[PDB]
């Protein structure tokens, strides 16, 4: 299994994989109980009021001032039972993802995608960037800095605004300069979205009530894909967007969708990014990888005593798949760069995960959500690592009956309809 | 991000 221990939220802290921690949010916070489910990966069963100090209020604004398509519940994830269920739900989704070859490949890439040690001002020394670490309270009550790649945390005020969040650098654009940074994914396994089986209905903002439910494993995978891009520092700048001209409803409102999202979804959506802008990005990131190889060559010493310079230089040789000549000098091989870049951007896509999970899912990112449902994937009678909602040897096994909220109604509680509110 |  990807997660070797089946944590219970109330398990006693041990200061190693169950501990109270603080994150580098450049602010003050009380320690929060966290769980290390795998090397470099932690889960914090708390609403995210930490990564962004300006988003510490879970209470919903006045009804007359609510972004109409959203969902608020200040009480969600406030009790121990909820946190226990959250932990078990997130763990289950990681196992479901890991159980597929594609998911195993993606998670392996994520674990190997250690944020680059580029926090040194002296080019002759290699140093870690503190914001790519968390402070773990040890048994003696002292704090120790631990590097990590990924954190899964609960959503902020708007429960359904799932997204990758990461700490920036004063000058370096870590998610776009090849360096990478620790990714905090706001996510919840306790809710999902309804979509429509007919394309003309799903992509219309006035039709459909959300007959089918999105498998949360796909939703998490989508975020993990963004995380992969960001950990390897190849995310596409959000200012690079597609001025949608294939959907009258999007078009009539001049709506734009980032290339990063289209790339992440994959399939036909990825084609909205023309060959010219794509060759542009590829060259840009190729050069960023070149700079990393260069920085490694100039490194003559390392800061800290946790690992050796040789060990860390090798860690990044593996991450970026660099080549080492006779002088021990690192260089970026075009074939290897293209292969890795393509893996992270074209192989790891939402559309491909749908193929591996064998689930029904939106056919394009350019659609309109229909509703949000409350769910509970923890009980095996409701959802499994192997079949999600479409349980084998039951009436829910075929035709995505498990995702059919009308047939499998006992597994979904519609909390809000979005149709007609865009 | 999920989008619209
Ligand atoms: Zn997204």
């Amino acid at each position: 299994p990807f997660v070797n221990k089946q944590f219970n939220y109330k398990d006693p802290v041990n200061g190693v994989d169950i501990a109270y921690i603080k994150i580098p949010n450049a602010g003050q916070m009380q320690p929060v109980k966290a769980f290390k489910i795998h090397n470099k990966i932690w889960v914090i069963p708390e609403r995210d009021t930490f990564t962004n100090p300006e988003e510490g209020d879970l209470n919903p604004p006045p009804e007359a001032k609510q972004v109409p398509v959203s969902y608020y519940d200040s009480t969600y994830l406030s009790t121990d039972n909820e946190k226990d269920n959250y932990l078990k739900g997130v763990t289950k989704l990681f196992e479901r993802i890991y159980s597929t070859d594609l998911g195993r490949m993606l998670l392996t890439s994520i674990v190997r995608g250690i944020p680059f040690w580029g926090g040194s001002t002296i080019d002759t020394e290699l140093k870690v960037i503190d914001t790519n670490c968390i402070n773990v309270i040890q048994p003696d009550g002292s704090y120790r800095s631990e590097e990590l790649n990924l954190v899964i945390i609960g959503p902020s005020a708007d429960i359904i605004q799932f997204e990758c969040k990461s700490f920036g650098h004063e000058v370096l654009n870590l998610t776009r300069n090849g360096y990478g940074s620790t990714q905090y994914i706001r996510f919840s396994p306790d809710f999902t979205f309804g979509f429509e089986e007919s394309l003309e209905v799903d992509t219309n903002p006035l039709l459909g009530a959300g007959k089918f439910a999105t498998d949360p494993a796909v939703t998490l995978a989508h975020e993990l894909i963004h995380a992969g891009h960001r950990l390897y520092g190849i995310a596409i700048n959000p200012n690079r967007v597609f001025k949608v001209n294939t959907n009258a409803y999007y078009e009539m409102s001049g709506l734009e969708v980032s290339f990063e999202e289209l790339r992440t979804f994959g399939g036909h959506d990825a084609k909205f990014i023309d060959s010219l802008q794509e060759n542009e990005f590829r060259l840009y990131y190729y050069n960023k990888f070149k700079d990393i190889a260069s920085t490694l060559n100039k490194a003559k010493s390392i800061v800290g005593t946790t690992a050796s310079l040789q060990y860390m230089k090798n860690v990044f040789k593996e991450k970026y798949l660099l080549s080492e000549d006779t002088s021990g000098k690192f260089s970026v091989d075009k074939l290897k760069f293209d292969k890795l870049y393509k893996m992270l951007t074209e192989i790891y896509t939402e559309d491909n995960f749908v193929k591996f999970f064998k689930v029904l899912n939106r056919k394009t990112y350019l659609n309109f959500d229909k509703a949000v449902f409350k769910i509970n994937i923890v009980p095996k009678v409701n959802y499994t690592i192997y079949d999600g909602f479409n349980l084998r040897n039951t009436n829910l096994a075929a035709n995505f009956n498990g995702q059919n909220t009308e047939i499998n109604n006992m597994n979904f509680t519609k909390l809000k309809n979005f149709t007609g509110l865009f | 991000r999920r989008g619209l």
